């Protein structure tokens, strides 16, 4: 990529068009002012994946971001794409969990172990093909190449280093093939011809000789090149936007068939057209599975709060004391795995304690009602948790129960849930069980 | 690639010029350093020199003890040791060639320097050969001599067969070792062999045939 | 200075297992773009060759089963799979603002081939008595691990004094260690006894392997 | 804390609350019994239960706030179904009052 | 000997460069830092690149410390394109060779003088908390580091007691209507100084310059105080670099001291001096080493107490700034000195509705209040109430300058 050749043009400003590169650093409108592109950078396939929902009515995704400007910019584009459904079934994309890719150049199992739990039958990301080949054997070791696991990667898979590969049946795309240099040259020639047909509406310096003043008519030509629409190119109607952005409204869809990119369909403007020859899946299926399997394990966190919760030390056998009520009926016990916290600080014991009170019998009755299984935990912080500002990062972060639930580390919470605007903003709520003041 | 040489036996406080031969590359395109590997598996990095010698570095113990020099034509830069002590008894290597690049990449097989005040002596080698002959061992006792290193090969360097060379205890600063090979008893109740107990620091190459005591 | 601590110093793993080789430092030796270290290997009879650069970067064609990582003070290495050719001598050398500190040094054993060795026993000869010593030689090469419990016995008397050891590396063709030993006597005690025997315990020998000879 | 940080009028006492903030409820429970603390603000239910159980402790006024206790759920969970309906069912038989009797 | 190079395009002060050289007191020398060049009144950057190849033909050069008497950040971008690409660590103290605006490369080694834009914004917060004023607008043009700029300022306001509750941002990438939209007694602004003439013409058209409103700009668009456009209004205060006492023999001695200290760590602890290069493209076979060549000693240097630590912003962490006020005669007049998180007092010219108010302390109508030293000196809903410094009656009893905060009925 001839970067300083482009960088010299930013002083005697010249309208430049980009032929080959899909790097997102060239979309920066501060330094790359007039540097258009025949091809959008790789964030366009995030818009392709936003088209991929309501192709087969798909509604869950977990992402992995390359810790780089490319993955962050693609994440920003898809985040802006997800701001929709302002009406007027609510089965749109709702999983939306994000993890990080680029430190997975050595170990990805810490991410994949979290990925295999949270009801994911989802596609994830485009990545560097070498670490993609690492996660292809890693997730196959963790058995994420199964039948229900839907898999789609993007553009960098098609490189030959990804041939420690991709369980058979995984969808690839081809937005712009475009690599006819006749079609690359002459369509740009038509674009600049329709440009100069309006640039004839009535001078740059002598290059790099003394005069370092900006040729202002270049930036004035930029607004005219914001009108040079060439609807009759070899690649069809050539369009533009404020920063490159060819706006090619077609792609072509293929999947692997014993490492053969067998085409599944195309796109046409607004019509995703599947030439449905064969539907392959990583478990060799021919259906179109979606959603997930709903689990039944719920790990509830809490803090010791009488008389809602009675954390009590267990006996020498680990079980609670067989204590009774006032009528001789035994109080229902639950071995609650607390934090270390048999003392302030970090005690050596991390001992599961007992649990009595309101919410224990309430949760037992609710588990018998809803007919689901059961786990427990206690909060290590011991605080309700406010949105405290993280130091030197200007980010206000919750703590306590909301330090675990909003981080996804915990399941549903029963608590003395004091309700405000902000907790309702981040946590969906049930109706108030016990009215208070 | 490289060959560190110029070693041998030296007394306490003695002098020795260690050699380091360049084999197959230009010499003044990188940085030099020298390391010494103890038998106790400890790195004694000796000194740092520049390709013109304009940046000579010693650590604190090397300051006032050892001297580095250059031979820029023959490409064999030297280390001249002085005031040697028993902790300097070590193997000795080199470390170079990261091409600015301020690390070091090329280490060699090197040479061995020992620093002890004992008298260098040729050994006394006497064969160990049984006679049934149910269990046999074609060995030799080597005892009462100086110094290490010790290179005992068998049948003039044609038999590898798992030679087992001994470390030492020092009886009146003339240490004793052994050496032992077993060929089976099917091919050797009779077929006598030679043994090369070659001590390069003693600069001797003795020849002792391994004859059985009994039949 | 920043110090390197490595563990386990005697690594014994199995082949195919993702062998983890940890390295802990005393201070962070990294930045956002790079870090100053170099990890490498050699056989003890081989020159050191560089393997891993700056935390992980690969040199010339090492097998890519080795995969090192770590940052700050921690440093690891994943050997997946392990080969039988990894009986190496190795560590990493600290270079962060100080290319002088070297690692603690871990050693390689291979938990694959547990076996009981063949033992050969011979008291010294008659021409061996001219040196004054008397060495009853031993031999063992089919066994794992390396460090074994070697005992000796002369007519029922325990003779642990004057026992010479020779532990060599495990064979890369066999993954079994090798040892020979001698029982160093004097020439007067040799002409009074006949039963000189060795004992040796291994993983596949609950009892020590005893081999007796009659002189 | 968020409520008194939001109210600009209570900001005068909010610095004194920062001077004498507490980690747990048991500290503020014991401290008025040791008379270092003079007042502790909390939800009504725990205060009524502790004043009924432990003596030498009384509450002075009335409902300064009015709220309720819900159930924490991550957003668009499918188990937002029937949870408040089960609250209504526990209201239907008076099972909450059975828990109060407990 | 260490070949270093200095050039200031415009000056004629070689004797100051010799006084900054001053090679006799240097008891602690490394390999000798030789430095000699000639100046050339030329702004052509390709000519500068051929002069870089000329220095590499002179075979001694490793790094340079040079500047120019203009305000051109384009050459700082060129340095980021080229010298940050190949090897070269460059420090520049004048104008656009100090004003870095666009970016800093990740594989860079050079550095330009001046404090961070958010650090300068913190200086504005310090002086405006001294004068107890509050911005109730903001206008800002498009410039690199703007979203994080306004996020840092607003997030600093959220943590405070008394903040700038305003009329959120009008980014200027209906001009008279948009400048008539926001109103404030004290207005914080940013705009490029070349565009600031037209922007101040629009501001004079909407009358914002005539409402007694004060305008505060950062130093990077407060370029050199000897030329001010007439459309730039009066009474504008700004914080700037020390144009008064920091000239040539200070800056050249500082650059050569920083370079020689980086040397005398790099060739001493490691005993490794890098090799000077000869070509400007064919030297690539040894400068591929993004390696131990990357300096750690560059980011921590002090010389005779003058510290220089700098972050990854291209800005130092211990700046010394002066506060200048634009007069009616297009004259920038120094009113205050900002050392590291502290101010100076001498020229607190704080400025009919201005009426004198006298009172006496009687409860509960008055001050029962001290001044908190840290978090917004007069805390909340409390006007600052100055008191006469009752001193020993031989010097002047100072009116004001010991203050309290009035609450009361």
């Amino acid at each position: 990529t001839p970067t300083p050749v482009s960088y010299t043009a930013g002083f005697y400003r010249i309208p430049v068009l980009g032929l080959t590169t899909r790097m997102s650093i060239y979309s920066d409108k501060s330094i790359h002012l007039s540097f258009l592109r025949t091809v959008p950078p790789y964030s366009h396939q995030s818009s392709v994946w936003f088209e991929m929902m309501r192709v087969y009515n798909w509604n869950h995704i977990i992402l992995l971001v390359s810790d780089d400007h490319e993955g962050r910019a693609a994440q920003k584009r898809l985040e802006t794409l997800l701001e929709e459904r302002e009406s007027k079934n609510k089965r749109g994309p709702k999983a939306e969990k994000v993890l990080q890719f680029d430190p997975g150049t050595k170990n990805v199992t810490a991410l994949l172990m979290e990925a295999r739990e949270l009801e994911a039958r989802v596609i994830i990301l485009s990545a560097s093909e070498d670490d993609a080949a690492t996660v292809y054997r890693a997730a196959a070791m963790l058995d994420m190449t199964g039948s229900g696991y839907v898999w789609l990667v993007g553009e960098r898979e098609i490189s030959g280093n990804a041939l420690r590969y991709a369980p058979d049946g995984i969808i690839g795309l081809q937005l712009i093939n475009g690599k006819n240099e006749s079609a690359h040259i002459s369509d740009a020639v038509g674009v600049v011809a329709q440009a100069v047909h309006e640039l004839l509406e009535k001078d740059p310096p002598r290059g790099c000789v003394g005069n370092t003043n900006i040729w202002k008519t270049g930036p004035l030509f930029k607004r005219v090149l914001m009108s040079s629409k060439y609807a009759d190119g070899v690649t069809g109607r050539v369009e533009f936007n404020e920063d490159g952005d060819r706006k090619f409204a077609q792609y072509s869809i293929m999947n692997l068939q014993n490492r053969k990119l067998v085409q599944v369909g195309i796109y046409n403007g607004t019509h995703v057209i599947p030439n449905d020859r064969k539907i392959i899946w990583p478990g060799g299926e021919t259906e179109k599975p979606r959603g997930y399997q709903m689990s039944t394990r719920l790990k509830i966190v809490t803090i010791h709060q009488e008389p809602f919760v009675y954390v009590k030390p267990t006996m020498s056998d680990g079980t609670c004391k067989e204590e009774f009520t006032v009528n001789g009926d035994p109080v229902k016990k639950v071995i609650c795995t607390g934090p270390n916290d048999t003392s302030p600080g970090s005690p050596r014991h991390t001992v599961p304690q007992c649990c009595y009170g309101f919410c224990i019998d309430l949760l037992i009755k609710l588990a018998r009602t809803m007919q689901f299984t059961y786990e427990v935990h206690l909060v290590a912080d011991g605080k309700f948790g406010t949105q405290e500002r993280v130091q030197n990062s200007n980010k206000k972060e919750w703590n306590g129960m909301m330090g675990e639930l909003l981080s996804g580390q915990a399941d549903m919470i029963v608590a003395p849930l004091t309700i405000n605007n902000e907790r309702a903003q981040y946590i969906e709520f049930s109706k108030p069980f016990k009215y208070q003041g | 690639k490289l060959q560190e040489s110029g070693g041998g036996s030296v007394k306490l406080g003695g002098s020795l010029k260690l050699s380091c031969v360049v084999s197959g590359f230009t010499f003044s395109t990188y940085y030099m350093s020298w390391v010494r590997q103890t038998p106790e598996k400890r790195l004694e990095l000796v000194a740092v020199i520049n390709s013109n010698g304009g940046n000579t570095y010693y650590p604190d113990n090397v300051k006032g003890r050892f001297t580095i020099s250059r031979d820029n034509a023959e490409n064999t830069l030297y280390l001249q040791m002085s005031s040697l002590k028993s902790e300097d008894t070590a193997l000795y290597y080199c470390a170079r060639r990261d091409y600015d690049g301020f690390a070091m990449d090329y280490w060699g097989q090197g040479t061995s320097v020992t620093v002890s005040s004992a008298k260098t002596t040729p050994p006394s080698v006497y064969p160990l050969a049984p006679g049934t002959n149910s269990m046999v061992t074609l060995g030799c006792l080597v005892k009462g001599y100086f110094p290490e290193p010790v290179t005992v090969t068998w049948n003039s360097g044609s038999l590898s067969s798992g030679v087992h060379t001994f470390p030492a205890v020092l009886q009146s600063d003339l240490y004793t070792l052994s050496s032992s090979v077993t060929v089976p008893s099917s091919t050797w109740p009779s077929e006598t062999v030679t043994c090369n107990v070659a001590h390069p620091a003693s600069s001797t190459k003795v020849d002792k045939k391994i004859v059985p005591r009994d039949c | 200075d920043i110090q390197l601590t490595q563990s386990p110093a005697s690594l014994a793993v199995s082949l195919g297992q993702r062998a983890t080789i940890s390295c802990r430092a005393s201070q962070s030796v990294s930045t956002s773009r790079y870090s100053y270290m170099h990890w490498y290997q050699h056989k003890p009879g081989q020159p050191p060759k560089l393997l891993i650069k700056y935390a992980s970067n690969l040199e010339s064609g090492v097998p890519a089963r080795f995969s090192g990582s770590g940052s700050g003070t921690d440093f690891t290495l994943n050997i997946h799979p392990v080969e039988e050719e990894d009986t190496a001598t190795y560590y990493c050398q600290h270079s962060w603002e100080n290319p002088y500190t070297f690692g603690g040094g871990t050693k390689l054993e291979i938990k694959r081939a547990d076996a009981a060795p063949t033992v050969s026993i011979f008291p010294p000869s008659s021409e061996q008595l001219t040196s004054g010593g008397a060495s009853v030689v031993c031999f063992l090469n089919n066994f794992y691990p390396k460090d074994i419990n070697v005992k000796w016995k002369i007519d029922g008397s325990e003779r642990q004094n004057g026992v010479l050891n020779s532990w060599t590396d495990q064979d890369s063709k066999d993954s079994t260690y090798s040892m020979s030993s001698t029982l160093t006597l004097t020439k007067d005690e040799y002409e009074r006894h006949n039963s000189y025997t060795c004992e040796a315990t291994h993983k596949t020998s609950t009892s020590p392997i005893v081999k007796s000879f009659n002189r | 804390d968020i409520y008194f940080r939001r109210q600009v009028e209570l900001s005068t006492m909010y610095r004194h609350m920062e001077k004498h903030n507490y980690e747990s409820a048991a500290e503020a429970i014991q401290a008025v019994r040791d008379n270092k603390l003079h007042a502790f603000i909390w939800d009504s239910a725990v205060l009524e239960f502790e004043a009924s159980q432990k003596c030498d402790l009384v509450t002075t006024g009335e409902l300064f706030f009015r709220s309720g206790f819900g159930i924490g759920m991550r957003k668009d969970s499918p188990w937002k179904q029937q949870v408040s309906l089960s609250i209504l069912k526990s209201h239907e038989n008076g099972f909450m009052e059975d828990l109060d009797k407990t | 000997s260490i070949g270093i190079a200095v050039i200031l395009v415009g000056t004629s002060d070689e004797v100051a460069i010799k006084d900054a050289h001053e090679k006799d007191d240097f008891h602690h020398l490394s390999v000798v830092p030789r430095v000699e060049l000639v100046a050339m009144n030329e702004t052509d950057p390709k000519s500068i690149i051929t002069r870089i190849c000329d220095l590499m033909s002179d075979r001694k050069i490793q790094g340079v410390v040079f500047a120019d008497d203009t305000d051109q950040e384009a050459i700082a971008q060129i340095l980021d394109f080229i010298s940050a690409q190949t090897l070269t660590p460059i420090l520049g103290i004048h104008g656009g060779s100090s004003m870095i605006m666009a970016d800093k490369d990740e594989s860079s080694m050079f550095f330009q003088f001046g404090p961070s834009i958010e650090q300068q914004a913190s200086v504005m917060l310090n002086i405006m908390e001294e004068y107890d004023w509050y911005i109730f607008s903001i206008v800002t043009t498009y410039f690199p580091g703007y979203q994080d700029f306004v996020n840092k300022i607003r997030s600093t306001i959220e943590n405070s007691f008394v903040g700038w509750e305003l009329e959120e941002v009008l980014l200027l990438d209906k001009i008279q209507n948009q400048l008539k939209k926001l109103q404030s007694p004290i207005i914080l602004l940013y705009c490029t100084k070349e565009e600031a003439t037209y922007i101040f013409e629009v501001a004079n058209s909407v009358g914002l310059t005539g409402y007694g409103y004060t305008w505060i700009v950062p130093s990077l668009v407060a370029g050199d105080t000897d030329t001010v456009p007439s459309e730039f209004p009066t009474g504008l205060i700004s914080v700037s670099y020390d144009e008064w006492d920091y000239g040539l023999p200070a800056r050249v001695r500082d650059g050569i001291a920083i370079i020689t200290t980086a040397a005398s760590d790099m060739l001493s602890e490691h005993s490794f001096i890098p090799e000077p290069k000869s070509s400007c493209y064919n030297t690539h076979e040894k400068r591929i080493y993004q390696s131990n060549m990357l300096n750690r000693y560059l980011i921590n240097v002090t010389f005779e107490g003058r510290d220089l630590s700098f972050s990854e912003d291209g800005y130092q962490m211990h700046p010394k700034l002066v506060i200048i006020l634009l007069n009616k005669e297009r004259k920038w007049e120094r009113v205050g000195k900002w050392k590291d998180k502290s101010l100076q007092m001498k020229y607190y010219v704080w400025p009919d509705d201005h009426l004198s108010i006298v009172t006496l302390e009687e409860a509960p109508f008055v001050i029962v209040e001290s001044v908190d030293p840290l978090s917004g000196t007069c805390m909340r809903n409390t006007v600052p109430c100055q008191k006469r410094i009752i001193s020993e009656n031989k010097t002047d009893e100072e009116p004001g300058y010991i203050k309290k905060c009035c609450k009361g009925f």
